[PDB]
């Protein structure tokens, strides 16, 4: 016996554990990048936009993170968004984005 | 990485970006100062109760011309009114929409869909050397894209 | 006056038992089948005397006992299911429109291919 | 025992019960302050008396985020913004509703079922280091459910 | 004798008689003071003149609690609510009526057949210990039960 993932493989096999199920989907749509899709190039995570701009200019944060939310509630009307959280490191190096849906609190640590 | 902003957008202020009213296109970015005498209402129709209505905003803006005014006051100025101006003939007839921005309030309350309906303002305040003002206070008035839900609305703010 | 006792919600509305038995034959299959359309629902311990509470709690009315007594496969209530056990319900409106059909035109059943 | 409550829900606040508005449903509480500018009314049409109007309610209300402001401010105005708003898509075609609330007032006088038609307020009161509002005032427009008869309202007050 | 009432009923309030304002039915009556504010008007309509219009009259009273809020104050509003709602379904579908009350004014002056056709107040007084207002100030809109004539009205005061 081997058991399995959630990461492009399976959490589980549909919406029964709810929110989890929901922090899935986000997962597996936030662990994809532009033109690594075929039929929606824009599907998942536009990192490529949102990669490395200056930590410290709130203005472009606050733009391109309304932004992200907006499409990808656009793309998935089903999940909507509870909590986004932007929280800076020990270091210059590390930024933490923190979405819940109102308990999943599901934290990745960015870079800019 | 974003487009073109115009107002207060920089951090050079020395301001608190909390009180920082910001909307947001794909092009087109504009901050400002959230000013006395903002409004907000919801309703519904009955007769019985048939249906409901989608919000409604009403937000008085002040803008300073504190060291630029170019990008300051006459930008902003220009891109608000591009925003409002439907731009139904721009050589695309497969797509043109009057087009909608993201709202950004407190940094920490956003609306994704808000249609610029309605806007004014003065132009009789002061100017500099050059000309640009120094000040002004335009309101606008804008309608949510929708009637939204209770599921809707209730989870979108923190 | 003109009145007269009646509730259009009854599956025995239909006077034959065979064809009451084959609509519960029916709504088994569906009912344990792993359909998503279905709810997600273990037991409680009080549903020994009243699996039927159940269905007055998510739906207000007790037209859906028969049916989680089908699903449980009770002998009486006087024995108790198994709690945690899965229980699955269908939106009643297709348990509606189906049972419409079938007592105006429950004719076909399986598969019109044709008139 | 209860859903969640906002506003100045608990005793801590040290101001009397009497004083306070409540709101109730099934899953939301809210309670405040009787603020100043309330009003109701009731008539009825007529051309030969031809029938009556169900009763109308003008609440203003004053909240505070005295301690704690994510609870009493917020949390308030979020539960508030719920009510109001009609949850018609709920996955639950089969009961949507955009839901009725109970009103409390001075402990004493009980509306079972009224329907919040109306609400504003406005956002540019100060806000705390976080950003949450310390005040707001909110006005609310409010209907009963029909034409309540004498004997219905009469024997409601104590 | 008469039924309950409500107000400044007694005499003990060693105030003027004439200034009090009475309302009386077969059930309820109520006394209060004439504030200032009052009105009436009555009018016509034409084209040729077609015809006249009933009595009106804009009567805004206010209450105090000196002593007995129970009875002057809450028992009066609800007396004054249950007049002005109509009871069109106690049990008695043949004979239901919104019910008429008649007024008494500066004790000489009387209309029999009038009719409350709207009240307002506000709630925003201050309270008691137990939590009874203090006072209040109830405008009222009356109407007269048809359009009377001059040899109805002249000849009804004192």
């Amino acid at each position: 016996i081997d058991p399995l993932l959630t990461l492009e493989l399976s959490g589980v096999k549909t919406y029964e554990s709810q929110e989890e199920a929901w922090g899935a989907r986000l997962y597996e749509w936030l662990n994809t990048y532009q033109g690594e899709v075929y039929g929606d190039p824009s599907w998942g995570n536009v990192l490529p936009q949102f990669k490395h701009e200056p930590t410290n200019l709130s203005h472009v944060q606050i733009a391109v993170e309304a932004m992200l939310l907006q499409k990808l509630t656009v793309d998935l009307p089903d999940i909507p968004i509870s909590g986004l959280s932007v929280a800076e490191g020990d270091a210059f190096d590390k930024l933490k984005i923190s979405i819940r849906i109102r308990d999943i609190t599901i934290t990745q640590d960015v870079v800019l | 990485m974003a487009p073109i902003a115009y107002g207060v957008y920089s951090q050079a202020d020395g301001v608190s970006p909390y009180l920082k009213v910001t909307l947001t296109n794909s092009q087109y970015q504009v901050t400002g100062y959230i000013s006395q005498g903002a409004a907000m209402n919801m309703a519904q129709n009955w007769e019985v109760w048939e249906g409901g209505t989608p919000p409604t905003f009403t937000l008085p803006v002040t803008f300073i011309a504190l060291n630029n005014p170019f990008i300051e006051v006459s930008g902003a100025i220009a891109a608000l009114t591009a925003m409002i101006s439907p731009e139904l003939k721009a050589a695309n007839v497969g797509g043109q929409i009057p087009e909608r921005v993201t709202l950004n309030i407190g940094r920490r309350i956003n609306i994704t869909d808000v249609a610029i309906q309605d806007l004014s303002f003065d132009l009789d305040a002061p100017r500099d050397s050059n000309g640009y003002f120094l000040k002004n206070t335009v309101n606008l008035q804008l309608t949510g894209s929708s009637i939204y839900n209770s599921s809707d609305i209730v989870r979108a703010f923190q | 006056t003109r009145q007269y006792p009646l509730s259009r919600y009854d599956d025995r509305n239909i006077a034959d038992p065979i064809l009451r038995a084959e609509l519960r034959k029916e709504v088994m299959l569906m009912c344990e089948s792993n359909d998503k359309n279905l709810t997600i629902y273990y037991v409680l311990p009080d549903e020994q005397y009243r699996p039927d509470l159940l269905a007055y709690r998510m739906w207000g009315i007790a037209e859906l006992r028969w049916v989680v007594t089908l699903a449980a496969g009770l002998e009486d209530e006087s024995q108790g299911m198994t709690v945690g056990k899965k229980l699955k319900l269908p939106p009643a409106t297709w348990i509606r429109e189906m049972i419409r059909h079938f007592q105006y035109d429950g004719q076909v059943i399986g598969t019109l291919s044709i008139a």
